[PDB]
RNA sequence: GUGAAGAGGGAAACAACCCAGACCGCCAGCUAAGGUCCCAAAGUCAUGGUUAAGUGGGAAACGAUGUGGGAAGGCCCAGAC
RNA sequence: CGAUGUCGGCUCAUCACAUCCUGGGGCUGAAGUAGGUCCCAAGGGUAUGGCUGUUCGCCAUUUAAAGUGGUACGCGAGCUG
RNA sequence: UGCUGAAAGCAUCUAAGCACGAAACUUGCCCCGAGAUGAGUUCUCCCUGACCCUUUAAGGGUCCUGAAGGAACGUUGAAGA
């Protein structure tokens, strides 16, 4: 609806490539691919891409915006890159990188090691801080809830692994 | 006069090949177990096996509605106590999705030692292939 | 996790939301407000 | 990995140095000599088939002797059949012998357990037997009870009642082998296999590790 | 009113419900209730809607931005939400 | 009612899940340990004695736990009496 | 429990798409198992005679032939009523 009423400008250096149901989106800093809802129709009005229901189909607008915010952010991922900031809270907890394979120390018996995807590269600044960076914004953020599911931050102390921007309700131990 | 019967030595049967690809499940079958009968000629006679041999190809391929691939259950029971067993419709296409045509035709063909001979020219596969090219079978479309 | 016939928003901060053919409640502020009916 | 055809030759001990004794199974592997490879384009499935020992010249068929001659081979006392693991193969005429259990930590074996014959409940169930006094009447060593009333007018499947107990295959799962004596085509395991002296026992390594 | 003392058809099976009262024969026709994708006789009928829950094909107080229709209202290109 | 043997024990059981243990969770007036509570889950496991005909119950001492029910208050052409 | 994400400029685990998640489920382990009448597959072995017949057909008979193998018998078994 309104967000798919809003076209999609592609800028300069953003190769769209319209394919049915499949757009390719190149760039500066990768490509992507995402076969879309056949509810879907696409069109690229030579600077903009367009966003209208494909009849005979019930959720028109839904299915559109939802289409939009993609591409939107297919573009923003291609020409700029998303960046997911973490940092760890607690003693001794740290971060170290080995090309695609961080090496998180969180307190246990085992060493944890994560894998990272294709696309995505990562970058300990300090040992108690994690950015990640990458293209689909859909993957940044999967990377980024997997290393924050190894410790989901405690309400007493704040302990664990956050996002470096979300907020921790903390909670007093009464008595 | 007395009316015709079918007699089951100077009956004659044909051969046809179906493509199940797509094609809604019951909406198939209806139409095999009613030519698997013989209800589609008129020498038909309830006693006599009178239908078709009929090959179904991409047995693996046919389409159910709703959220029947998810919902749809295939129960049986062994005999033992315990032994009631369960199997989704997805789980019956990649386990042996050739037994999804078979129980759905099964249950529409009749009942007794007629039916379970009706059911002997159902040819079933899974793939997009048969070695039945000697019996010259035609493209039945449905 | 409340799990309830009836379900309600309690606060200003609740969430009516249907997942799954299933009425949660969600709450940002308080998790006690967490419900789902069943 | 495939495994090796042998006998069970009987039990012993093996003295430690430091004075454990471990309760050992001999089992004697004679050169097991294949018969046929299986594969995919003829059989479906990846296997070979063995033969061990010697048999009576006068009583190996002709149709089972036209089999050894097409590999081959002196006919043996039996054939069995290993399925094949990917990356591993062996020619038709080809010996196999106990060294191939030089570097296996454990096994399994596979034997045909004794015959105990028609067994009671006791012996093949681990029944409880009823009180042998306190007013009996003919009914020490019986099963009691065996369904119920009316609502299952039945004895359900797999009920546990007598029968023939043993003379079947069992296998007994993740032997220590203690000793491969290559020179004398010996096997040493850990323990007792199933088998009575001077039968046939199937000898592989260990699936559960 | 039916059964008892009443068969036939339908409601899966089902004395008492629904349709209907068996003098006999027929390898004739029309209908009732109930039905017409297959088991199983007859519409994969037509036109216009509704449902996405297998609801249909078991149940309440109560709960819910499920969704379709209608009538009204207060905010609103003096810029709303 | 021209016979459907009954309380408890014994010996075989088998199913349900409204779960006692073990498994997975949510919330906690959850610091940790240990809990409370609810959700998912029936795969396996799930005492021995004292007293009493007892089921039950109390008591002693265990155990990860000593589940609640259906089964003609399961089971006498199997036993006990 | 999430990620991305609209319908509903926000929000939202869901409607499209994606990820994780239990002794349950299907496998993995063991055993039976082609009467799986849908009766499967592989390998090897054995038989390469003459004629009559009328109702001429998956026909009946004669003489010659008797294989591979099996069965029976005997000695028996850590197999067995
Ligand atoms: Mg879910
Ligand atoms: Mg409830
Ligand atoms: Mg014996
Ligand atoms: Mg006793
Ligand atoms: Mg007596
Ligand atoms: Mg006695
Ligand atoms: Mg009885
Ligand atoms: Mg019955
Ligand atoms: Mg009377
Ligand atoms: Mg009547
Ligand atoms: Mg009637
Ligand atoms: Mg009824
Ligand atoms: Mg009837
Ligand atoms: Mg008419
Ligand atoms: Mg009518
Ligand atoms: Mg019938
Ligand atoms: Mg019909
Ligand atoms: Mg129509
Ligand atoms: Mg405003
Ligand atoms: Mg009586
Ligand atoms: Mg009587
Ligand atoms: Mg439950
Ligand atoms: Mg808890
Ligand atoms: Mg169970
Ligand atoms: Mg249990
Ligand atoms: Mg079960
Ligand atoms: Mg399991
Ligand atoms: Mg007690
Ligand atoms: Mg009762
Ligand atoms: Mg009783
Ligand atoms: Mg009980
Ligand atoms: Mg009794
Ligand atoms: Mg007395
Ligand atoms: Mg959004
Ligand atoms: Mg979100
Ligand atoms: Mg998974
Ligand atoms: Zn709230």
């Amino acid at each position: 609806s309104r967000v798919a009423k809003a076209p999609v400008v592609v800028p300069a250096g953003v190769d769209v490539k319209i394919n049915g149901q499949v757009i390719t989106i190149k760039g500066k800093n990768g490509e992507l691919t995402r076969t879309l809802n056949d509810a879907v129709e696409v069109k690229h009005a030579d600077n903009t891409l367009t966003f209208g229901p494909r009849d005979g189909y019930a959720d028109g607008w839904a299915q559109a915006g939802t289409a939009r915010a993609l591409l939107n952010s297919m573009v923003i991922g291609v020409t700029e890159g998303f960046t997911k900031k973490l940092q760890l809270v607690g003693v001794g907890y740290r971060a170290a990188v080995k090309g695609n394979v961080i090496n998180l120390s969180l307190g246990f018996s085992h060493p944890v090691d994560h894998q990272l995807p294709a696309g995505i590269t990562a970058e300990c600044p300090t040992q108690t801080e994690i950015v990640l960076k990458g293209a689909d914004k859909q993957v940044i953020g999967q990377v980024a809830a997997d290393l924050r599911a190894y410790r989901r931050p405690e309400p007493y102390k704040g302990k664990g692994v956050r996002y470096a921007d979300e907020v921790v309700r903390t909670k007093e131990a009464k008595k | 006069m007395k009316t015709f019967t079918a007699k089951p030595e100077t009956v004659k049967r044909d051969w046809y090949v179906v493509d199940a690809t797509g094609k809604t499940l019951g909406r198939l079958a209806t139409e095999l177990a009613r030519r698997l009968r013989g209800k589609h000629k008129a020498e038909y006679t309830p006693h006599v096996d009178t239908g078709d041999y009929i090959i179904v190809l991409n047995a693996d391929k046919v389409a159910v509605t709703g959220n029947k691939r998810t919902d749809k259950v295939y129960y049986h029971h062994t005999g033992h106590i315990g032994g009631i067993k369960q199997a989704t419709f997805e789980e019956m296409i990649a386990r042996r999705p050739e037994r999804v045509i078979e129980i759905a035709v099964k249950g529409m063909l009749p009942k007794g030692p007629l039916g379970r001979a009706m059911f002997r020219k159902l040819k079933v596969y899974a793939g997009n292939e048969h070695n039945h090219a000697a019996q010259q079978p035609q493209v039945l479309d449905i | 996790m409340k799990v309830r016939a009836s379900v309600k928003k309690l606060c200003r901060n609740c969430k009516i939301v249907k997942r799954d053919g299933v009425i949660r409640v969600i709450c940002s502020a308080e998790p006690k407000h967490k419900q789902r009916q069943g | 990995m495939i495994g090796l055809v042998g006998k069970k030759v009987g039990m012993t001990r093996i003295f430690t140095e430091d004075g454990v004794s471990i309760p050992v199974t001999v089992i004697e592997v004679e050169a097991n000599r294949v018969t046929q490879v299986k594969d995919l384009a003829n059989d479906g499935y990846r296997a070979i088939q063995v033969t061990t020992g010697a048999k009576k010249a006068n009583r190996v068929t002709k149709p089972e002797a036209g089999h050894f001659a097409k590999a081959g081979v002196e006919a043996g006392r039996g054939l069995w059949e290993f399925r094949l693991a990917e990356g591993e193969e062996f020619t038709v005429g080809q010996s196999i012998s106990v060294e191939l259990f030089a570097d296996v930590k454990k096994v399994d074996v596979t034997g045909t357990s004794k015959g105990k014959g028609f067994a009671g409940t006791v012996k093949r169930w681990n029944f409880r037997t009823q009180d042998a006094t306190h007013g009996n009447s003919l009914s020490h060593r019986v099963p009691g009870s065996i369904g119920q009333n009316q609502t299952p007018g039945k004895v359900f499947k797999g009920k546990k009642m007598a029968g023939q107990m043993g003379n079947e295959r069992v296998t007994v799962q993740s032997l220590d082998v203690v000793r491969v004596d290559a020179e004398r085509n010996l096997l040493l395991v850990k323990g007792a296999v199933p088998g009575a002296t001077g039968s046939d026992l199937i000898v592989k390594p260990a699936v559960k590790a």
